[PDB]
């Protein structure tokens, strides 16, 4: 009969730096064995230091984005100051549990700066837990991207490899390489790439094309 | 997923792993499972992330309300009772939750075990998770009441190492918390491979 | 998977796309979907790959046997009859979506086979998952008795539209042209999608991995 | 799944003049492991191995059946076997159980008997072959090893960097995997010699 | 349901089953024997659907005795293990499947002791110690804590004593008495029957 | 889909649409839905395709072999009996809407109908196909006993026209067949 | 609605230079029976935006009623302010999502086309609430059939004229008449510019069948 | 079962069979399938019986009350809207094949159709009922735009004749209704 | 046959003094569509017995073929011996039971009427093998509808004449035309006597509808 | 699953539950207490869905203590038993049913001792001796062989000793330690903890 969910796919990445939070996502929105569009950015700029990405079922992504924007305006228009990052994370966790028994079929990744001015990536689950980690890859191409980030960001499973702090342009070449390499094997990934960078001076965006199939 | 807790002469030991999979796929390696409720309570994560996290946060809220109303710190049994009463109101709707509650009491040590099935019981040793039986085995080898401190440290650490060695759904860093009369204290966060090199011989 | 067939003024031009997916992950980037039957008759497969492969090798064996017993060039209708009889004998259990094309003494003859046993003679067919885009290009821009380069451009355009629709291939669309005398077969026809160049260098070093137990075994 | 009953992961990778095949060590029922020394890579003649992943029953059964047919072929003809011949043989053996299928994904990696040409291929559970040039994988975990090998592969590889590349790929994709782990065995072969190394993988 | 343990040593194999033949409420028989002396140095244990156990004992035991009478010598443990695995794997894909969970204990003049490990899906294993059941869980934690490859046989008996004393502590089933064998360069020597008063 | 056969005094006249569909997509736009078996006897099919194709090939085999062994032109009732036996034997597995027609030297033009079950009956006119219910609505209104050839052609033309116009599955193009003592006359109409 | 009784079929819409053209046919099939062969499946909203839909026709009548009442209310405000097409798109997306959250979905597939304030707009609303913008939309089987022609020519030519857009729509509707079983040879073209909204009459197609003379 | 409504220049003409069946047994042999609501507006029903009876009674209630409060004769499109609202708001449990027809002073004779879904459309002729597909087969064949009253009566007579003859559920007896500016003229034919 | 495609309807039979009359109609309905409105549902077996059936018409054609061949075989024995109707009844009962024992039943409902050696015979055979003798049989819905009229008159009068039987059959077929949905106003009467077997033509009914002039 | 015996005497009631709180593989707690002192002369036992047992204990125990503070005196055992039965019968036909298995043990000054017996379908019973679980089956025959209405308490303790010694002989579960109460003209006296070393 009528099924309430459908798998739209998508791939969202986040990298927590020393003083930066890079969030990137493809803009392919598909369904089954078709393509609806080649421009639908999963990223959204909430404040000057907060970018949220939402993948999975698209209508829940739109609804959740608008509700989060409303509650952001409620906190600002009530308490004369913007929210932190962890407050937005806690609030989103309360929302995702507030529809526990009819869940959002949505993966969520919040990147941004803390109050010390450092990078912080808050992952999520469809039901409403979160944790402060250094890097996450959400969506269909999660498993195509997590071990390579374990190899490069974490320097894991290696010997006599020292730990260098992750710079900016190195992280940029990392993001470009992982999206090309993941777009080679995935079916739910390609046609563009919208890279959002959160610094202490604003939000940057960047459009890098990909393969057209 | 494998957690354990046991009380003895010098307080309560709480240890846990940090692996949280998703079906056959591991999500993360550093999931801090022992949820720090208070400066005198420690809650865990035993089956489900969101349910344990949410309901323990709601219990922490309720306990803070209780303390700010009575100017007197809550007991352990009261917290376990409040948790069981709040969890019981969604029975059959599909909540998975098997957490543990640890803390210090007016009576002293307190150790209860609260399920989403509502099996609120007291006791001295408990272990929750898929590979909990391994921890039961090696712990009930090494268990006493009159143990020392570093002996209990070695017991919990060896136990979680054996559990993650046999089970497939467990791994990551071994946290280790210690509940005292005044407050709980994190001991150490030890990786599996470090324990393999140290304890393999 | 998007295969197509057509009949120009002399023979048949077939096309294919070579992304062999296994579930949701691209498992192959180069899979020969155009199979051998005879020096004049070829075949394409879709759906379950090994079923199409084993069936087309059996039927090619049977037609090689019959042609060497007879002593002349095979007919397409015999291949059609064997295929429809076999697939009806399996009662539609085996999923093998086939396109059959060849040039006999009578001329060009194109058949498409649906895995229960329903066959059709057509001037142009499309089969597969993304067959609809190539059938769109065919129904837009087909006319009877085209020339050679015209037909090649049409089939390339159709499979290219199938690649710009979903589940096409990265591959450089395969073509094959059968005439009354001249057989051609062209794997790297047109490459639209170049792989992006590496930006650095994720090269490992001589010793970055701990080794527990070595062994050396000499040979001849 | 039924493929995820006993776990398993087999990787084969073609280098420049040599070829490297690696697999995991873990054996166990769905969540309970038993041992770390279960063999999944078998010698089939010289400079040519095969890897099997999936249900262990079909692994040992198909391995002994294939050894049966292999020795019958190498005794009927004094020469040694070409890898395409072995690929077709495994395809025929799997396709004989079209409706009674084994649950396995065989991976063949071997050299040329006349030249030093490497060879890799993989098959499906009904006998669908697939020859490539870079790498083939099988088992429960797929996307991990696809992401790693599409991240790390180079066309022209000395055997040392080949060993380190397949080492890092197997270690990271196995450490992210749950049901397949507990050590890695690696066979790196060439025209001159045969090397078998075991890595210090995470025992978690 | 229950478990029969199989600890391997340097030059011995320590097997120990139970004596329980219960049916779903009551314990019908408290002196049951699951031990099947194949040859002078080869034992066999069996747990599963208890109508299949006896027919396996008939088939395997008597066909190995037939081999013994045919050629001139005792089987290896390895060929016997493969023969059992082969008959499981052949009888599985039919209208009449077998559902048993085995493990094999043998002794070669050249290979010394050997332990194998089946399943109801015909999987071989060469184990230092293997298990089945729920006692699998409990006995394997204690045994994998306290294992030494160069361990003496009385240490193994003491280890088994300790492991059983922790079996009678957090288990739901009864398991009152365990019988114990050993295999050496001589043959099968039966040790004393191992029960405990609990409290 | 929609198939039709009308006899008259001299011979019979057949007709069908083509438009073989699968679900909601048209797989093939034009189809020889009616099939020659002998040089004077046709059959037109509906329902599933592979069933009717295999049945028609085996009937062609048996009927050609039998009529060569007689060294006489075959009967129509013979082919109807053959289709009856093969339909009835595998009613558990076949979906045949076979309608037999054809001129005969001994008995003239005849029309037999074999629906999805496997019964055999002689009629003066027949419908068939999922979109045949409508012209089956008015085939007992417009039909007149004792038509000519052209009246049968115009009749079936209006019939298959309205059937193709109304049913979603039906459509495509109109194929006709005229069988008499003189010859076999096939044509492709539109209108 | 759990089971759609009377469904439409594919709807095509595409922008051009200072306008959006939308054309859909006029068939009301129930199952396989083409029961209602003269119906209107495009609403000409007030002066800027314009709606065409698929799926259950009764639900489209319902949304026609509700949208008509809302447009009448804002036009009776007398403030000189109207609905932008994107506002209508947002309201319709929220409406469909709140329908399906209560497990009572509206079985539709809707296309919103509008031209207001120099910029064209072409929005999509699904039954499940999936909603986006696109330079060319195609619903039902049109996303399988006439979508690659749109994406072919828009890649081949990024801007368009009004005539090229109308001709391309005519060709795509001809193709949909060729191989959709739920299709009919009667369609209407609707066009918005800055000059207003215009509904053309019940046009038809010109077909070819010269492949039928082959065997 | 099989219901039909045809308009002409002056007014409209309705018609139905009777034969209310349950399963394979006829429970009632003669039935008023068309129902007066107002003195100038009819409706004819299909699907389940009790559902349509309750819906027609509630529509009669609301429409009579509204048309008394207007102190003007009611419209037909209004009653069509009422049936649309009651069918569409609470579909899911009902099976209504309601067809509205009736003369109006402002707009003449009109025929509206509401099928099982809940959509509303104006037609020049309409079918309805499970055995209506056949005469729906030829109602686009025999119809001519601009009939008289007698042509509509003969037209619907042939229609309901063939519908009663062919469908198993249809049958019974023929009921007719003629609505114009002058009066309402109902009649009962048999054989 | 698991699913009956083309079913008949009720069959009526009743003995009288030295003969058995059987009448069934001529309709071949598929579902509700009366697809084959001119068919024969009574076989006149050689000179004494006579068969009429319901259910799947194809199976009746099959049993017609087999029974015809067996009767032809015994008549070609040339021994002067024929089948008694009770022998036909026994063979058909064993055939249906061995048919249904293999879980592939013949969907029928058969009536065997015969007059041999002074005594009449009227046997019943079900799909399940239920078989008995009766002075009046009624199949399908006839066992619900026209059975109590038969059992009334046989209770009111134990013997009959041919004319009374024929009139009663006409009345019962009229009643079955009144309130069976699967019925049709065309039937044939078949009669056996010592004079042979006779099949009458396609008779019809005379109906009444004067209750329709009531409200 | 487990077990509680309910022996009625002439002037005493002999109740004895276990101390087992296992969950499906392991015995998590071996000193569990299912004994709920309602008043000075009224006991209550409970076995069922183990999240409902405690909530029933809350409702019944505290509402009986509420009655005691309300009027001035203790309930009869009969009215308390009926109140429990009433609350079961009300809670059954709802969206939230309880699946527990009770029996009640009281002592009146005038009626003397009284034993009742619930079920998961809210049935009263006035029984000479009751039980629950699967040991119920085996043990009531043993008790019904050696029963006397005028039986002394040491005979009842010896009979229960015998009943446990036949419980550890043919039962599949473990049940190592049983706690034992008694009710007299004084009140609730706890007897000694009853365990057995088996072998």
């Amino acid at each position: 009969r009528f099924s309430p969910y459908v798998f739209n796919g998508g791939t969202i990445l986040a990298i927590a730096g020393e003083d930066f939070a890079i969030v990137a996502s493809d803009t392919r929105l598909s369904e089954g064995f078709s393509i609806h569009t080649r421009d639908s950015p999963k990223c959204y700029k909430l404040t000057d230091k907060t970018v949220i990405g939402c993948s999975g079922f698209h209508g829940d992504c739109l609804t959740l984005t608008k509700i989060i924007e409303a509650r952001l305006k409620m906190y600002k228009h009530s308490n004369n100051k913007a929210m932190t990052t962890g407050a937005i994370a806690a609030m989103l966790s309360t929302i995702l549990y507030s529809r526990r028994f009819f869940p959002y079929y949505v993966y969520n990744i919040i990147g941004g700066l803390d109050e010390e001015g450092k990078g912080a990536v808050y992952s999520f689950d469809p039901v409403g837990s979160y944790q402060r980690d250094s890097f996450k890859a959400g969506g269909s191409a999660s498993a195509m991207l997590q071990p390579l980030l374990d190899n490069q960001v974490g320097f894991k499973n290696m010997q006599n490899v020292e730990h260098v702090p992750l710079s900016l342009d190195r992280a940029m070449r990392l993001v470009k390489d992982v999206f090309i390499s993941a777009a080679e094997r995935d079916v739910y990934t390609g046609d563009a790439l919208r890279i959002c960078i959160v610094t202490k001076e604003g939000i940057r965006e960047e459009t890098v094309s990909l393969r057209k199939d | 997923t494998t957690t354990l807790a046991f009380k003895f002469r010098h307080g309560v030991i709480v240890a846990a792993d940090s692996r949280a999979t998703a079906g056959a796929y591991i999500a993360s390696q550093t999931v801090k499972k022992v949820i720090e409720i208070n400066p005198y309570l420690l809650g865990t994560m035993a089956g489900g992330a969101a349910d344990c996290s949410f309901w323990e946060r709601l219990l922490a809220r309720q306990c803070r309300i209780y303390e700010l109303r009575n100017k007197e710190r809550i007991s352990v049994a009261a917290a376990s009772k409040l948790l069981a009463n709040m969890v019981y109101q969604y029975k059959g709707m599909g909540l998975s939750m098997g957490t543990m509650i640890c803390g210090w009491d007016k009576r002293g040590p307190g150790l209860y075990y609260v399920d989403s099935e509502g099996n609120r019981i007291s006791g001295a040793t408990f272990s929750v998770g898929s590979g909990s039986v391994y921890a039961y085995g090696v712990m009930d080898r090494g268990y006493s009441y009159d143990l020392e401190v570093e002996q209990a440290y070695d017991l919990a650490r060896r136990a979680i190492y054996q559990a993650t060695y046999r089970d497939a759904y467990s791994g990551g860093a071994v946290n280790l918390y210690h509940v005292r009369e005044d407050g709980w204290i994190r001991v150490s966060s030890d990786n599996v491979a470090d324990l393999h090199e140290k304890y393999s011989g | 998977t998007t295969i197509a067939g057509v009949v120009y003024k002399d023979g048949i031009v077939l096309g294919a796309d070579t992304r062999a997916t296994e579930g949701m992950v691209v498992a192959d980037k180069n899979c020969s979907k155009i199979h051998f039957i005879s020096p004049n008759i070829y075949c394409c497969g879709a759906g379950t790959a090994a079923d199409t492969d084993m069936t087309t090798q059996l039927i090619s064996s049977n037609l090689e046997l019959h042609s060497l017993s007879t002593g002349r060039l095979p007919r397409v209708v015999t291949a059609n009859r064997m295929l429809k009889q076999m697939l009806f004998r399996y009662q539609g259990y085996i999923g093998a979506a086939l396109v059959l094309g060849g040039v006999d003494v009578t001329g060009p003859h194109l058949y498409s086979i649906y895995p229960h046993g329903s066959t059709d003679k057509l001037p142009y067919v499309t089969m597969g998952s993304g067959s609809l885009a190539a059938m769109a290009v065919f129904e837009d821009k087909f006319r009877p008795d085209m020339e050679e380069e015209e037909a090649k451009n049409l089939v390339s355009e159709a499979i290219a539209a199938g690649i710009f629709n979903d589940l096409g291939s990265g591959s450089n669309i395969d073509l094959c042209v059968i005439s009354k005398n001249k057989l051609d077969f062209l794997r790297p026809y047109t490459v639209p999608n170049k792989k992006g160049t590496r930006l650095g260098r994720y090269r490992c070093e001589k010793g970055t991995t701990a080794v527990l137990t070595e062994k050396i075994t000499p040979l001849e | 799944s039924i493929m995820s009953y006993n776990g398993g992961a087999v990787m084969a990778m073609k280098g420049k003049n040599c070829v490297a095949i690696a697999a995991d060590r873990r054996f166990g029922i769905q969540a309970q492991m038993v041992t770390t020394d279960f063999q999944k890579i078998f010698p089939m003649g010289d400079r040519l191995y095969i890897g099997l992943a999936g249900l262990a029953t079909d692994v040992q059964t198909v391995a002994q059946r294939l050894k049966f047919r292999l020795n019958l072929y190498e005794l009927k003809e004094g020469r040694q076997i070409k890898p395409y011949t072995l690929m077709s043989m495994v395809a025929n053996l799997l396709y004989e159980k079209r409706f009674g299928p084994y649950y396995t994904e065989p991976v063949i990696a071997g050299l040329d008997p006349k030249t030093f040409k490497p060879f890799i291929c993989s098959l499906d559970l009904i006998g669908c072959p697939m020859v490539t040039d870079d790498f083939v994988v099988s088992g429960t975990c797929a996307e991990q090893m696809y992401g790693m090998c599409e991240s790390l592969w180079e066309p022209n590889m000395d055997p040392d960097h080949l060993f380190e590349t397949i080492s890092q790929a197997m270690l990271n994709a196995v450490d992210r995997d749950a049901v397949s782990g507990m050590g890695v065995i690696v066979h790196i072969i060439e025209k001159d010699k045969i090397t078998t190394r075991t890595l210090k993988a995470r025992m978690d | 349901m229950e478990y029969l343990i199989g600890i391997q040593g340097p030059d011995y194999v320590l097997v120990a089953s139970d004596r329980v033949a219960a049916s779903n409420i009551v314990q019908m028989k408290d002196d049951h024997d699951k031990m099947f002396k194949m040859s002078e140095k080869i034992l066999l244990l069996c747990v599963g659907e208890a109508g299949d156990t006896v027919q396996f004992a008939e088939y395997i035991q008597k066909n190995v005795q037939l081999y013994k009478m045919r050629n001139g010598y005792e089987l290896s443990p390895t060929a016997a293990a493969n023969f059992t695995r082969r008959n499981l794997a052949d009888c599985l894909r039919s209208r009449t499947p077998y559902h048993v969970n085995l493990l094999l204990a043998g002794y070669d003049e050249h290979e010394g002791p050997a332990l194998y490990y089946m399943d109801y899906l015909a999987a071989l294993a060469k184990a230092p110690f293997a298990a089945h059941g729920y006692g699998a869980f409990l006995t394997l934690s204690i045994l994998d804590r306290y294992y030494t490859p160069t361990i003496s046989r009385e240490r193994a008996v003491e280890l088994l004593r300790k492991c059983l004393e922790e079996l009678q502590k957090r288990f739901i089933l009864n398991l009152p008495t365990f019988s114990v064998r050993i295999i050496d360069k001589n043959g099968i020597h039966d040790l004393d029957n191992i029960s405990f008063p609990k409290q | 889909t929609t198939i039709m056969a009308v006899q008259f005094d001299g011979g019979v006249v057949l007709g069908a649409d083509s438009r073989t569909t699968t679900g909601s997509y048209i797989a093939n736009r034009v189809t020889d839905k009616l099939t020659p078996i002998h040089d004077r006897i046709f059959c037109c099919r509906s329902g599933s395709a592979a069933d009717t194709q295999a049945v028609a090939d085996a009937v062609t085999y048996q009927l050609g072999f039998h009529s060569i062994e007689l060294n006489e032109p075959p009967l129509v009732h013979t082919a109807a009996s053959l289709f009856k036996e093969m339909c009835y034997r595998y009613r558990e597995d076949l979906m045949a809407g076979i309608i037999i027609a054809g001129w005969d030297p001994q008995e003239g033009g005849q029309v037999y109908s074999v629906p999805m079950g496997g019964m055999m009956v002689r009629q003066s006119f027949a419908i068939g196909g999922s979109g045949s219910s409508y012209i089956y609505g008015y085939v007992d209104a417009t039909y007149r006993e004792g038509m000519t050839k052209e009246e049968c052609l115009q009749f079936t033309a209006n019939a298959l026209a309205l059937a193709m116009e109304r049913d979603g599955s039906s459509g495509g193009v109109i194929r006709l067949a005229a069988i008499a003592e003189s010859g076999v006359e096939r044509q492709v109409l539109l209108g | 609605t759990q089971n759609p009784m009377v469904t439409g079929t594919s709807v095509l819409g595409v922008k051009f230079e200072g306008g959006v053209v939308i054309a859909a046919d006029m068939l009301g099939s129930y199952g396989s029976l083409a029961r209602f062969r003269n119906i209107s499946r495009i609403m000409r909203v007030n002066n800027s935006t314009m709606l065409g839909a698929s799926g259950d026709y009764a639900d489209f009548q319902y949304l026609k009623q509700v949208l008509g009442q809302m447009v009448i209310d804002e036009e009776l405000l007398g403030d000189g302010h109207s609905y932008s097409p994107r506002a209508i798109h947002s309201w319709l997306t929220r409406a469909m999502y709140s329908r399906r959250s209560k497990m009572n979905p509206l079985w539709n597939t809707m296309v919103i086309g509008g031209y207001a304030d120099g910029e064209s707009f072409l929005g999509y609303v699904d039954m499940l609430g999936v909603a986006y913008e696109a330079p060319s939309l195609a619903t039902g089987y049109g996303a399988y059939l006439a979508q690659p022609l749109l994406r072919e020519v828009l890649e081949k030519q990024p801007v368009l004229s009004q005539t090229e857009a109308r001709d391309l729509v005519e060709r795509c509707m001809r193709v949909l008449y060729y191989r959709d079983a739920r299709s009919y040879n009667r369609f209407q073209i609707a066009t918005v510019t800055e000059k207003g909204v215009e509904i053309e009459g019940p046009l038809s197609t010109e077909t070819n069948w010269d492949i039928a003379h082959m065997i």
